[PDB]
């Protein structure tokens, strides 16, 4: 059957996207899937990127254009979408919803991109109590059969448990090296050998996290910056055009 | 103590380490500053699984005081509930009991997760904001524009803690005398790092990198629209 | 031409019960070969076999079990000058009673469809009292009535040794056992992925000394210190001998 | 007085097993093993059961055993001895007989002082043998005793190591003992190192190691069995004698 898969990582990521986000919120699923015999299909969501919704229309039709200019490049990675609303406790696809998955499903789908049957749905939504003292977060992924939308599995990848687990082993796949597999190679490689690999790759690991720490809070005050620039300019060009 | 303030990039961390194993139930400490009756939590310390924990966790709070010059300390504690509900256990109302008698507005949190339904396959996460039977007490999760050089470092902390209570195990059997031990010994310390590094360490490089990526490709559509309005001006 | 008694020769015991004390988390199975006389079936060999299902009471004998079983009765028969076949078949309670299940003896039952005078042997293991530190391990030897199962007379014949095919057997069981890591472990050969591969070899080597430490060794040991403790049985004995002539 | 446990694989339990099963009336021998200790703080016992050996009772008696009979059958094993074993037939009764407990007594002061080990753990195991009326199931039990320092009696957790589980789970890590055969293969075809896969080839060592004592396990126990032969017989036309002279 079908199975998406996460790390606590990247979905503590996009948690945290929708938390600080001011209004409702929209963006992509990244990932890749892969296929395994025993045919299963496991779609892992690696990360994801949040995009205004107002930048991608013309009414409620998707512009295809302006959608290439935002993704750019990285179209290739695009494996789904998702919507986050507030306080509804609703996790039901609205027609709007439906649309939107199928635009964008074919907009990414094809022999470059992802497979159509493959796109997936992410609704998530935030609701509180009276006194807001709980909070509750509820998620689900989607794709369209038939002709009706079936929800599909999720697993959270943990040390407790993993998708690959389906024995002990780690089943080969069928069929663009990603940073951790570039990190792999730098170290030139070749059992008991496996252990010395296996504390090297660690040593490395660590070292290389740390040095992205900086990194990355410096791309979150350049973005943030920007974004901060972006909405008053748009405020005051749109206070002096509602005087002339 | 009246309400709490949780910054997203704190409840950022403190998810990922709920979500960092489904057999065990995780734990850490919160840092913060308490005014007048709320409490705003800015920081957070990962614990191993104390009073050596404790000197830890005071000791960062009274580095962040100096550092970002406001009065930081422990202000509460938080663990996961896996395949629970996020109604605190009688041993966690006991144990946020006793922080009270140290502490008055003393904050717990719960962070159930890993629970999904049978047929429906949908989701559901749950932070409960209590003190001590339980009481709950009004929390809001407070925006942040980024994700805090504290916050990012206690992340990785995780995949530290996790490595050094391998090789402390590791250690206690160094030198066995028999061969079929001591390859029995490496062969587990290897699928257990190699288990921290695919399912903790990986993915926390692959979402900083990606982040980082991600970030520029906004950055550079947001100039695009600068440039654009700039001309209206 | 009924099933009257079974005689069981103790090294033929000693080989399923070495058997079933593989493994208490799952149920094993073989084959017993040998004669049948005037209402006793004789018991002198015995065929482990490898059981692929992890099913808690699924405990079947493939057909293709079944010949290689009877081609080795063939060859018994021509090497020990003896008429040999394949005479019932055992496996093992682990944790659990002796008396046969539902299963144990709708399976009998097939296999008397087969040959009126099969036999079944039960083994259990593993229980004991968490007070009195005594382990029971029981052994029961039954066929299938109509539809229930029924006691056969079973006697443990006395050997003067542990024979050399009983001695083979056992050492198969590592090599069976071997067998089916390598089989798993093959599945997921030249992955791609340093971690994945990584992983893999870890595994493939803790399941394979695993095997040797509980296994292997140990059979190293009891067949190198019977050889011993024989020598030393047999020196005894000799200086006895010379006292007892000069009685 | 420190916990402890005794352990034992497949392949010893079925040994035992088989020696007592083929005698003729009860049996009696010697366990052999070694005793390990490990830190937990607090220290706990493994006493391994490695292989066994039966005796004739009456070769060591005057019911008082005699210990330069019982030094010249040991014989240099004497350092390998962890205790002693008593199998009874046609019973379910598991309880220490008051003559087992002398018995018991004597072996432990006999081993303690010269080589095996402490008083304190010295074993005693006590299987037997019953059917049902129809002898169509047989039962068999047994169940490891001691003589702890306040002169009781008390039985032992017994662990018998499968693949399923055994006493090495305390984590998933073999913590090494407390300092103090299958090794001298391994040094001899220098497998004891390696990238050379050594798993599979210390297993594939062991197997063709394994082949090669058939037949010397064979060859043994067709030696003793002949002089178990001889011996019996001239006791029997021994024995008939002094009956003829009474
Ligand atoms: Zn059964």
């Amino acid at each position: 059957d079908l199975l998406v898969t996460i790390s606590g990582a990247a979905l503590s990521l996009l948690f945290f996207e929708n938390v600080r986000s001011v209004g409702n919120q929209m963006g992509f699923l990244l990932g890749e899937a892969l296929e395994f015999i025993v045919v299963k299909i496991h779609i892992n969501v690696e990360a994801i990127v949040t995009c205004p919704l107002a930048d991608l229309l013309h009414t409620n039709h998707i512009n295809k254009e302006k959608l290439k200019d935002f993704v750019r490049d990285k179209s290739k990675q695009v494996i789904g979408w998702f919507c986050f609303r507030r306080n509804t406790t609703n996790l039901t696809l609205t027609l709007k919803d439906k649309l939107l998955h199928k635009q964008f499903a074919s907009h990414f789908s094809g022999v470059n991109g992802c497979k159509e049957d493959f796109f997936l749905t992410c609704l998530l939504n935030a609701s509180t109590s009276e006194t807001s003292g709980t909070h509750k977060f509820r998620h689900v992924f989607l794709r369209h059969n038939r002709g009706m939308f079936e929800p599909i599995s999720l697993k959270i990848n943990n040390l407790g448990d993993d998708a690959s687990r389906h024995s002990d082993y780690k089943p080969t796949p069928v069929r663009t090296p990603d940073s951790f597999t570039k990190l792999i190679e730098s170290l030139n490689l070749d059992r008991i050998d496996g252990l010395d690999s296996a504390m090297l790759i660690q040593k490395a690991a660590e070292h290389h996290l740390m040095s992205l720490i900086p990194k990355v809070c410096e791309s979150d005050l350049e973005v943030a910056e920007l974004e901060k620039q972006v909405h008053e300019l748009k405020i005051k060009i749109a206070t002096q055009q509602l005087a002339k | 103590l009246q309400k709490v303030e949780l910054q997203t990039d704190v409840y950022m961390v403190c998810l990922q380490h709920a979500l960092s194993t489904e057999n065990f139930e995780v734990m850490g400490l919160l840092i913060g500053n308490f005014a007048c009756g709320i409490a705003k939590i800015s920081a957070v310390i990962i614990l191993r699984r104390s009073s050596e924990q404790l000197l830890k966790a005071a000791a960062e709070a009274e580095r962040l005081t100096v550092e970002l010059n406001r009065p930081m300390r422990v202000l509460g504690w938080y663990h996961s509930h896996p395949h629970i509900t996020v109604c605190p256990s009688h041993v966690d109302v006991r144990t946020q009991a006793t922080y009270q008698t140290m502490d008055h507005s003393f904050v717990g949190l719960i962070f159930s997760v890993f629970s999904e339904g049978k047929e429906s396959k949908e989701h559901e996460i749950f932070l409960n904001c209590f003190q001590s039977e339980a009481t709950e007490i009004p929390l809001e999760i407070v925006h942040t524009p980024d994700i805090s050089d504290r916050c990012l470092r206690t992340m990785t902390d995780l995949s530290k803690i996790l490595v050094q209570e391998e090789e402390d195990m590791a250690e206690a059997c160094k030198d066995h005398p028999d061969v079929l031990a001591s390859i029995h010994n490496n062969a587990v310390r290897t699928r257990a790092l190699i288990h921290i590094t695919d399912i903790i360490t990986k993915p926390l490089v692959q979402t900083f990198e990606k982040r980082i990526a991600l970030n520029k490709l906004r950055a550079t559509h947001l100039q695009r629209q600068l440039q654009e309005l700039q001309k209206m001006c």
